[PDB]
Parts: C-alpha cells; structure tokens; sequence
C-alpha cells in the first residue's frame, strides 16, 4: 500500500536512471531527504529541491514554466531521522492547491542541488498510476 | 506577527506535528505541501463523501496554558461543495465539529471521544472553494473560535468530520496580550486578559527608581490586547526632571531642589555649577549660603565694616553712631554686635577682656539700630569698642577680616571752644575761612564742623561742612547777603561747642 523512496544519489535504483514505480488508487507515496551524522562537514552532504513536472520537464531537467515547487531537503539534520514527506494518490483533493490523481496516466518528479548540476543530468522518478481494472 | 503570544503552530513545528487519528488509516492524513515561500507546514486533509456514515477525530499534542485565562483559535481550512462532485446529497457535508479537553497531564497515552467538549460547527465563511475545474485558485478564509475560562494546566485540542473534503492548512493557538508601557513616569508590566471579552483587568505599576509615587498608578488590561487611560501620576524625585517620559538627571549647570512639575532650573547668581543630577547648585569659594535660607535664592557675600563712626562721652556713659555698610552682598538681614576690648589703656597690644558686668539699654549684640548706648562704665580708664557688621550667612561664612573700631576714654573732657576765627578769601560768590585749634582739646582733634546760616534775613537752613582741615571754602551763594559762620571742635571724647559768631557779607 505505501511507498518509500530514499532520495539520495548513493542509491542504486536512482543510478540507473529508469526508476519507476507503479501505484494504484488511495496509495501513499513517502520521500526521505538525505540524512547525515553531526561529523559531516556539510561538504559532502546532499541538498535538492523537488519539482512536479512534465513529460517535457523529465527528459530536459527543466522546471521553469513546466513544473511548480513540491518540497525542498534543506536542513539533513533533523532530529527523528531523516525529512519524511506524504503524498496520497487520491482522486479528489479537499485542499484547494492540493494535487491530484487519475487512473491510467503518468506523473514525473524532478530535483535540482542547491549549491551544482549545471543542466547536465538530474535525479528523476517516474510515477505511473494503474487503471480501477488493475487495483482490485 | 501580532503582538499576541502563540502557543502552538503549524508552521513553528519541529518536522512532524505527530497528531492522533481515530480512525489511523482511512482517517485524517497528513499529506504536506509546501507554501509560499520556503516554509513547510504539516497539512491534515480527509476527503470520503462516498462512504456512507461518517465519523473522524484528529487530536492535537499537549498546550500548556502558561498563565493564561482566555485562549483564541485561528483555523485555515479549504473545503468542497456537494453538488460539483459526483454523488449522492446528504453523504457529503461542507461543516466540521470542533471540540477541546483540559488536562493536568504532561504525556497522555489516550483522551477519551465521549470527555471531549465541543465549540462550534464550522463552515467555510465568507466564500468557499468547489473548486473551480478551468482555473486553480487558493482559498481566503480563516475561522476563529474563542475559549475560556480554563481551570486545568492545559488543554487538547481536536477536530471532527462529517463526511466533509476538509484540508487543514494551518492551526493558530495563541492567547490575548496587553503591552509593556510606561506612561505618566509609571512603569506598567505585560498582563494577561481577563475569562470574558467584556472582563478587564486592573493593573497597578510600579514607578520609576528615580521617582515617588505622589497618586496612585493603574491602568485597565482590555479583551483585545490594548492599555486603557491611566488613573494617577507619578511624578520623579527631586534632582531628576520629567522629561522623555522616564526619570532623567539635571544637566551640568542645572539643579532641582524640591519635588515639583517644573524643569531643572539653572545655577543662580555666584553660583559653582555641580555633577549631573544635582539638588542644589553648590556656593564657590568667597560666597555662601545660609541653612534657613532657601535654595532659590542666590550666593551672598558677608558685609564691610560700616565706614564712619561718631562717639560722645557722658559721666559714667558711652554713646556711639554709624551708618549704613558699603557692600550687604546680597542679604537684608543686617544686625551689629558691640564687643568691649579694653586696650586702650596701656601702650602694648596684648589686653585683658571686659570681664565685668557692662550693661547695654538698646541691645548687647545683634542690633538692628544705627545707634547704640552703654549704661556703665570705670572712670579714669582708656576703652576701645568695635561695632562689628553681623549678616545672616556671616556665620556660615569666614568671620569678617575688618570691623571699624576707635579708641576712647570716659574720664576726659569734650574739647572746649574754638578762640577766634579768620575769613582771608572774601568776594561775591565764595567765602574763605581759617580758625585757631581750641584752647582745651582733652585729646586729639580728629574733625571740624563749619555752620552756614543767613543773617538780617528769614531763618534759613544751617549748612554743616566736615573737614579735617583748619581751612574750608564755600561754592554757590548769593551776593551782597549776610552770613554768619560757627567753627565746631570734634574728637575721640565727644561734641565741641559753637564759635565766634562771624558776620561775613558778601562782596
């Protein structure tokens, strides 16, 4: 029912570049910004700001006029372990700039570093929602 | 951003808000979404008009109360209308119940549905979101509530959904504050508002350190957070003026000696100006002021000795005259002190005082006549009084350096009368005049007295000339008149007598 994904380019699904994930209707979706210890130097350590784009946003890495703003890794050192971030797949939102979802399309989500890239490659996750004959 | 003390948010979060659901999965979620811009707030939406029957509960961590007696809930909620979804009426709603529980317990495992006490049924005022299918836009209205009064050490809060699409976007919780001010040089502190929005609080401040509190101070703590018009004023202590609406310190120059409304006044006349903050401007070297003097008034100075002294002895008496002091320094206050000294017989300075019983008819000392008389005194012996100028501050002041005295003695005759009398200069506007010492003076001449009075005419007024000279002149009269002349012998021992009585006209 619900979905982890850890943000972090240490990762090896996110290396691969074709990470999806197929999720179905009422299903939660939960991202962890990348956690470190108090003796890193902040050098090392990962900052990205997540983007809801297109399709045209997934494979140019682009955000501007194609995407709007959905959550950003700021500070890795949070007290209970790592930033964890909801996201419900529900088909009729109550808030008002609340996002929703349809059966049987795809939604993309991109990250751009703070400090960077340079429009070169970026960690991207692709989000594909299965029809009401799929889910039960 | 208001001036009232928040208690719990949704922004001011440490990460996760970490709220109870009844029921968890299927109830309220908490799908966060970031706002505008850069701050992440934890959003609780619910969204099952479907389902047929309804029942949802959302409880908030622990609220200390913190001293507080009314406590205001800011809600920001998003909602759904019925008909633009799809389904049946009646399953979906567009009102939520919202329902508070005081406690006295930190950390509760559990509260109870049924010991929850609820508010109001809140609905979406004044416009409410469908939302709009073409074009998105974020909804405007924020609801509150308020609570009171609270007995218990805190309190949970908790929301309740009818089968309503409700997202939550922010949870204000604060409490109304009356402000930190200082009016009428009164410090007042922060209070809290009263159990009621028509309760006030009285509220009595202390004054400034630098102050006396000539009224009482107080002022009324209102509903809304805002002072009301003070009742009593504080005015600041002596040495400290009323000004920037805080007790401040006379300026160098400056002084204040009693606690009035009026400013720092400056230094008067003679006066060494002091450090900040004084009472009174301190009296430089060489002026001085009295201790029933009043602070006001200027440094004065001590007197001078008067300078002209006449004596007339009698048989077994004394008699002595003065005028006026030359400088009074500034004092009205001036009386004379008559001291014996008894150094007049003998030729050496070193004497012995008037031990004995002298008796004074106007006063002993502290005369505030011109004239003074002694009763008794020894024949056949020398004495010399000094008349000393007493002021009010000369006692506070150096006793004076100088005070006109002479030398007389009580046996001595007062000289006889002058034997002939000479007019050498004589013409139409002046008449010159030379005498002869007197045959007896009985101690040494020391002044001549000259009459001028008119003869073969009305009786005028005789004109009295005072010189230490045997030879006087006369300046101002009228031709072909005449005048008859008077030569009077003064000393030490007292009065003369009159003259030859010379009949002189004028050229």
């Amino acid at each position: 029912d619900r979905y982890a994904v850890y943000w972090n380019s240490s990762n090896p699904r996110f290396q691969r570049g074709d990470y999806h994930i197929d999720v179905c209707i009422n299903d939660y979706l939960d991202v962890f910004c990348p956690h470190y210890e108090d003796s890193v130097p902040e050098d090392k350590t990962e900052r990205y700001v997540l983007y809801m784009v297109n399709f045209d946003g997934y494979s140019a890495c682009d955000h501007t006029s194609k995407g709007f703003k959905r959550w950003e890794c700021n500070r890795p050192h949070s007290p209970n372990g790592p930033l964890k971030f909801s996201e419900k797949f529900q088909l009729f939102t109550p808030f008002s700039l609340g996002f929703e979802f349809r059966p049987g399309r795809e939604y993309f989500y991109i990250s751009s570093a703070i400090p960077d890239n340079g429009r070169r490659s970026c960690l991207k996750l692709k989000v594909f929602v299965r029809p009401t004959n799929s889910c039960m | 951003p208001a001036n009232e003390v928040t208690l719990l948010d949704s922004r001011s979060v440490q990460g996760e808000l970490g709220w109870i659901a009844s029921p968890l999965e299927g109830g309220w979620e908490e799908v966060s979404i970031m706002d505008e811009k850069n701050t992440p707030i934890r959003t609780y939406q619910v969204c099952n008009v479907m389902e047929p029957s309804q029942n949802n509960w959302l409880r908030t961590d622990w609220i200390t109360r913190e001293g507080a007696q009314r406590v205001y809930i800011e809600i920001k909620f998003t909602l759904r209308d019925c008909n633009s979804l799809p389904g049946v009426m009646g399953t979906c709603k567009e009102t939520f119940n919202l329902y508070y529980y005081e406690s006295d317990n930190d950390k509760e495992r559990f509260i109870r549905e049924n010991q929850f006490v609820k508010i109001d049924t809140i609905a979406a005022d004044e416009s409410f979101t469908q939302v709009d299918i073409g074009d998105r836009i974020m909804k405007l209205n924020t609801e509150i509530r308020d609570v009171g009064p609270l007995s218990k050490k805190g309190f949970y809060l908790a929301f309740q959904d009818v089968g309503a699409c409700i997202a939550l976007v922010s949870v204000r919780v604060f409490y109304k504050k009356c402000p930190l001010t200082v009016r009428n040089l009164a410090q007042f502190p922060d209070t809290i508002t009263g159990a009621d929005t028509s309760s006030l609080v009285e509220v009595r401040g202390s004054c400034v350190n630098n102050s006396e509190e000539k009224d009482v101070p107080k002022m009324y703590c209102g509903a809304d957070g805002e002072w009301l018009v003070p009742i009593g004023n504080c005015l600041c202590n002596a040495g400290h003026e009323e000004r920037s609406g805080e007790c401040q310190a006379c300026k160098i120059g400056y002084y204040k000696a009693l606690s009035t409304d009026a400013t720092c006044a400056k230094c008067p006349p003679h006066s060494y100006s002091v450090w900040e903050g004084a009472t009174s401007c301190t009296c430089d070297r060489g002026f001085f002021r009295a201790d029933n003097d009043a602070a006001s008034m200027p440094c004065t100075r001590p007197p001078s000795a008067p300078l002209n002294l006449i004596s007339n002895v009698n048989e077994t008496s004394v008699n002595l005259e003065w005028s006026s002091p030359q400088n009074t320094g500034g004092r009205q206050d001036i009386s004379y002190n008559v001291v014996c000294k008894k150094c007049g017989a003998g030729d050496p300075s070193k004497c012995r005082p008037c031990g004995s019983g002298v008796h004074y008819t106007p006063q002993q000392n502290g005369l505030k006549t011109t004239k003074v008389s002694i009763t008794d005194l020894l024949a056949h012996t020398n004495y010399t009084f000094e008349i000393w100028a007493v002021n009010g501050v000369s006692k506070y002041n150096p006793n004076p350096d100088q005070s006109v005295s002479v030398t007389v003695t009580t046996n001595q005759a007062a000289p006889s009368s002058i034997a002939l009398v000479q007019a050498k200069e004589v013409t139409r506007y002046s008449v010159a005049l030379a005498w002869l010492e007197p045959d007896r003076p009985n101690g040494v001449i020391l002044e001549y007295e000259v009459k001028y009075y008119e003869k073969d005419q009305n009786e005028r007024s005789y004109r009295i000339v005072r010189t230490a000279a045997r030879n006087t002149d006369i300046k101002g009269l009228n031709p072909l008149t005449s005048y008859v002349f008077h030569v009077r012998a003064r000393t030490a021992a007292g009065y003369g007598d009159f003259s030859e009585p010379l009949e002189v006209t004028t050229n």
